[PDB]
């Protein structure tokens, strides 16, 4: 896997090229803005199971045939295998903002998902909705302002959406 | 390839699990390095044909049969010349890297794995790169903390040679 | 899934193996229950909706708090009540398919197996699945062998819950 | 697997609803001839190697370039897989009697068999040849009435058949 | 399949080694032989339907029962003992390939990996093959090395059989 | 795998048939000139890093591009795969020069091989050119006239380069 640095590092050495200035400048900015993307990650981390809690709950209620007989999470081995997807998939995302790099989560998860849930029969389309719903609980966790130093997490927040958004595009 | 931050979620996803408080603090380690080495990065940038040449230059004082000896391997031509101060380059970009990086990845992923078959085949004698990493080390004109990484790192590829 | 019938095979051909006297024994003492086991099925399926209404009422009557505090997982709702009630249909539904199939496979397979995490979870406490199944167990209003079988199948469910 | 009884079960299951009066009725009416059903299996399965033998002997007196020099089974190692494929077929085919449903048959047999004879030159026509010679020696032998009570196993007899014919089908 | 030239490759390639002067010297020791097994695979050859029905016939001389005794598999017909030199013409060619070969391989891969499934299951005795063998053995008219050769593989055809 | 003698085996077996004189006695005239082979495979094996280290050489002066950066050979982990791909390719020519068959050449290394490559991003017509540089340091090594008792090698050289061609082709 790459992490941001090593991202920028392996697209100079494929150049033959020192990292630019501008690139350099580019990462000590992301340095100076770390201690906000470590509270993400913490906050995320530390509601796991509740986010992907009432992410499954707001996709059921928007989806009732999933889990009515005959649905894809019907029974309880479905079920858990359904809510185990999700924390596996918030957990890969939590990796990527913590590196500050998308590949752990498309190398390690994303990448022959898509291929996975239609062998399966999985509905790919409902996993991706669910994703997002896991998007909004989780950002909405991770940007509350109680209990932290008061500032300014916009580009972070974005940043966190782009990788639910990812897993998202990788199986709908 | 090996930062202390991808080393962490190598050690969380090889267990299944998230990422822990520990790992969170590795981050802040890392964080609070970073600025120093990004500066000694650019740095290096500015003076790498400079350092390249110099050091080129102390490997040919050191080993004279180098500029003399004719064959392949050796700088007894321009294209020998111009292949030894490449390589040499190579040492120095690569070892810019690692400061940016925060760790020996690029160093080994680019560079070192693999070296010793390298040298070998092509019958270039490590003792050459040796020589050159120490004049790098005693003119790249770094201080601080910086100083102290960009010689481990250095020192890391020389003990790769040795 | 299993039954008798597929325990039998599964060891035969994990084995390598045509099937034994032994387990064609095994089918004959399958056999032998079958039809009093079938007809506790259909006797289920004709009190299930009664069955279900009173189970639910057990369970409000001795977790008074399920029909008032409000919050998704409990019956204070039309929707809540709805959802205790179809989840109690199901546990029926369930045990009466073990008496089809001679065995807790249908229970394992499409209830037991994850239980815990979907209890978990949505914050459904086990405890009131266990007082539904101990009304089930008490007015399903069977007798000889089909009884001591339903009620093995209904204390399995219990067992698994606690 | 499934046998004949969650066969049922799955399928009421996936319509949420209890297995009906009826269905219930036509599993009593297979629970009473159940001692026919294991004498097929029985019988079947004790004159195995007599079965696999005889279809082999009418399978190449009908085919005999299988055998002749550059046939598929012509050597010792050949002629033995052959062999080894009725006997394998046959010991599945007696599983689907034993249970009353053919998925044992197709997920642990059928299944991707076609695909592992056509990457190997196997000829699967003349294989479903070879299958048809083991139903007949099957029946046969299943419905000898000598040594039992005697009585009607004319629908087992067509069941038994339908899991040879559906081995044939899968390969031919 | 097995010749001392692969064997001495499979030994090479499973250590992921270039070949030893000691499988160069194998191949000597191949090669030293070869030209007499080739001779003698040509006159074998020569003889080959001579031999088969001199062997088919002492084979119905030490049984009588096989010319006799009615069945698929006995030579009680004109198809039966037309089968029976089949076999008998089998054995002598790929002994004859053996010859060639330098090795046992042509009569593993051919005939003996499997033999006993076969025999057992189309009802052939093992015992009126090791008689056609020896009579094969008694009347090749073979001299030499190339009759100690020939004469191995026949004796491990024989001992595959008992 | 085959060697030239249970190749011809193999052939007759299929047509039911002996080996021919004719067929007898080209193996024979094989076996002659079978000292001429034994060197060739011993010089080949003794000069293999030689033989390795100036094929690479050549093809890099050849092609410089794979060894700037972001070239297939660039960074030493991708150098070194370079080299142990050649080494590999030569080893399974000296043995088919040792078993006189191609079988153990195509079974073992060549089949697939393109498939690999082309999944890896190996730019397999430069490996094919990699190939060819090792046929011609190769067949200068074996048929060195020094060290050796005088005669004509011809058509083993011949063999020997149709082998390199073969492996140049598969990836080619
Ligand atoms: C956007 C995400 C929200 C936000 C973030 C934010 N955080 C800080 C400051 C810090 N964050 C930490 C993080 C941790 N300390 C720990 O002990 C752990 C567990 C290991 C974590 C994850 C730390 C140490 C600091 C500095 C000390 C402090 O608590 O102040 C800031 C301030 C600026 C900065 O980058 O340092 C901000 C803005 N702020 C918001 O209002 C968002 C909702
Ligand atoms: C059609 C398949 C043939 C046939 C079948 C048939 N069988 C029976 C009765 C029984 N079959 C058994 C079976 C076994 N007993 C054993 O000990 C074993 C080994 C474990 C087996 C497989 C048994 C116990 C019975 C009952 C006792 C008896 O032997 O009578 C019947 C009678 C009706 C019934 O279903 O019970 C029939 C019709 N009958 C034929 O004529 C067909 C050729
Ligand atoms: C073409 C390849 C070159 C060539 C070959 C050639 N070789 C010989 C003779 C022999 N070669 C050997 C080989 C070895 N002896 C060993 O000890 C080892 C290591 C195990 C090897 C590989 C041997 C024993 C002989 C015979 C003894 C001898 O050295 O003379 C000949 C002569 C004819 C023959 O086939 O015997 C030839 C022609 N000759 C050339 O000029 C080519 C460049
Ligand atoms: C829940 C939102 C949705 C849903 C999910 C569901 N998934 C499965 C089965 C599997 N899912 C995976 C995915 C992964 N395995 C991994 O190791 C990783 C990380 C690399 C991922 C992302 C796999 C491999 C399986 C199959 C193997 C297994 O079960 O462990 C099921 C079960 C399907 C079945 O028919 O059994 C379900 C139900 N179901 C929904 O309806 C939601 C939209
Ligand atoms: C300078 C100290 C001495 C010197 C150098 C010299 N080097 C070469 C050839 C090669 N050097 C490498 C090294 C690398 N390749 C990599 O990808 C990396 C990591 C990024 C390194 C460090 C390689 C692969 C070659 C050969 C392939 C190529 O041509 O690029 C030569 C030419 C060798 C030859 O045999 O032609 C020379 C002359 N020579 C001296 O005498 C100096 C003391
Ligand atoms: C009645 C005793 C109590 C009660 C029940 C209640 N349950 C739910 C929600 C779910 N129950 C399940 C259970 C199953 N799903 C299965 O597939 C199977 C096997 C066939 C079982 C047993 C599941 C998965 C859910 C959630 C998904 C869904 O909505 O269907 C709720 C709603 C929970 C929520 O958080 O929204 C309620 C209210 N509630 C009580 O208070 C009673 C004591
Ligand atoms: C005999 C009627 C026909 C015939 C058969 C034949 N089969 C093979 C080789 C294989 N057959 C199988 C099939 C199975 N393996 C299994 O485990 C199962 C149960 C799940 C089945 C159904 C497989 C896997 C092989 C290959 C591996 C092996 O040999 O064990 C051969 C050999 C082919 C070869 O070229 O070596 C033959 C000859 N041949 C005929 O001509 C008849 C029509
Ligand atoms: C002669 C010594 C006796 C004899 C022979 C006889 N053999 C058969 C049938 C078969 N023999 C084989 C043997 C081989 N098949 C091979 O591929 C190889 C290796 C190349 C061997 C050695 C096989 C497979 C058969 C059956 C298939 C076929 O028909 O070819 C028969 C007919 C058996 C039958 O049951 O129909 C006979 C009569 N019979 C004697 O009585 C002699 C003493
Ligand atoms: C050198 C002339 C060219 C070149 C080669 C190159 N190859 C690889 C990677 C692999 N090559 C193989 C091939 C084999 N593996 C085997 O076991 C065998 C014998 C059966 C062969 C022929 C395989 C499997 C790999 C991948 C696994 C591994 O690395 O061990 C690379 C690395 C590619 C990468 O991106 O990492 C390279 C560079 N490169 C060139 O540019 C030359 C034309």
């Amino acid at each position: 896997m790459l992490d941001a640095f090593t991202k920028v590092v392996s697209q100079a050495d494929t150049r033959g090229a020192y990292v630019s200035d501008a690139e350099v400048d580019a990462l000590k900015a992301m340095v100076a803005d770390a201690n906000k993307r470590i509270d993400a990650v913490n906050r995320i981390t530390g509601n796991a199971s509740t986010i992907v809690a009432n992410a499954a709950r707001a996709l059921f209620a928007d989806q009732p045939q999933l889990c009515a007989p005959g649905g894809n999470a019907y029974t309880s081995r479905r079920m858990a295998a359904c809510l185990r997807d999700m924390e596996i998939i918030l957990r890969y995302v939590t990796y990527a903002v913590y590196t500050g790099d998308a590949s752990v989560l498309n190398d390690r998860c994303l990448n022959g998902l898509r291929e996975t849930y239609s062998a399966l029969g999985v509905p790919g389309g409902s996993v991706a909705a669910g994703v997002q719903k896991m998007k909004e609980a989780a950002i909405e966790i991770a940007n509350d302002p109680k209990g932290i130093t008061q500032g300014d997490c916009s580009n972070l927040m974005a940043e966190i959406g782009s990788y639910f958004d990812l897993a998202s595009s990788a199986v709908g | 390839m090996q930062t202390p931050l991808i080393e962490a979620v190598s050690s969380a996803d090889s267990q299944g699990r998230f990422l822990s408080s520990t790992e969170l603090q590795v981050a802040f380690g890392r964080f609070r390095q970073a600025a120093a080495s990004l500066d000694a990065a650019k740095t290096l940038n500015s003076k790498a044909d400079s350092l390249a040449d110099g050091a080129a230059n102390a490997v040919y004082q050191k080993f004279p049969y180098t500029t003399q000896m004719t064959g392949s391997n050796y700088a007894s031509t321009p294209e020998g010349k111009a292949k030894c101060v490449r390589d040499i380059g190579y040492y120095l970009r690569i070892i810019s890297y690692c400061l940016i990086a925060g760790g020996t990845g690029p160093l080994d992923d680019y560079l070192i794995n693999g070296l010793a078959e390298i040298n070998r085949t092509f019958d270039l004698s490590p003792s050459w790169y040796v020589e050159a990493l120490k004049h790098i080390k005693a003119n790249h004109g770094l201080s601080g903390d910086s100083a102290v990484e960009a010689n481990s790192y250095i020192d890391y590829a020389i003990n790769a040679l040795s």
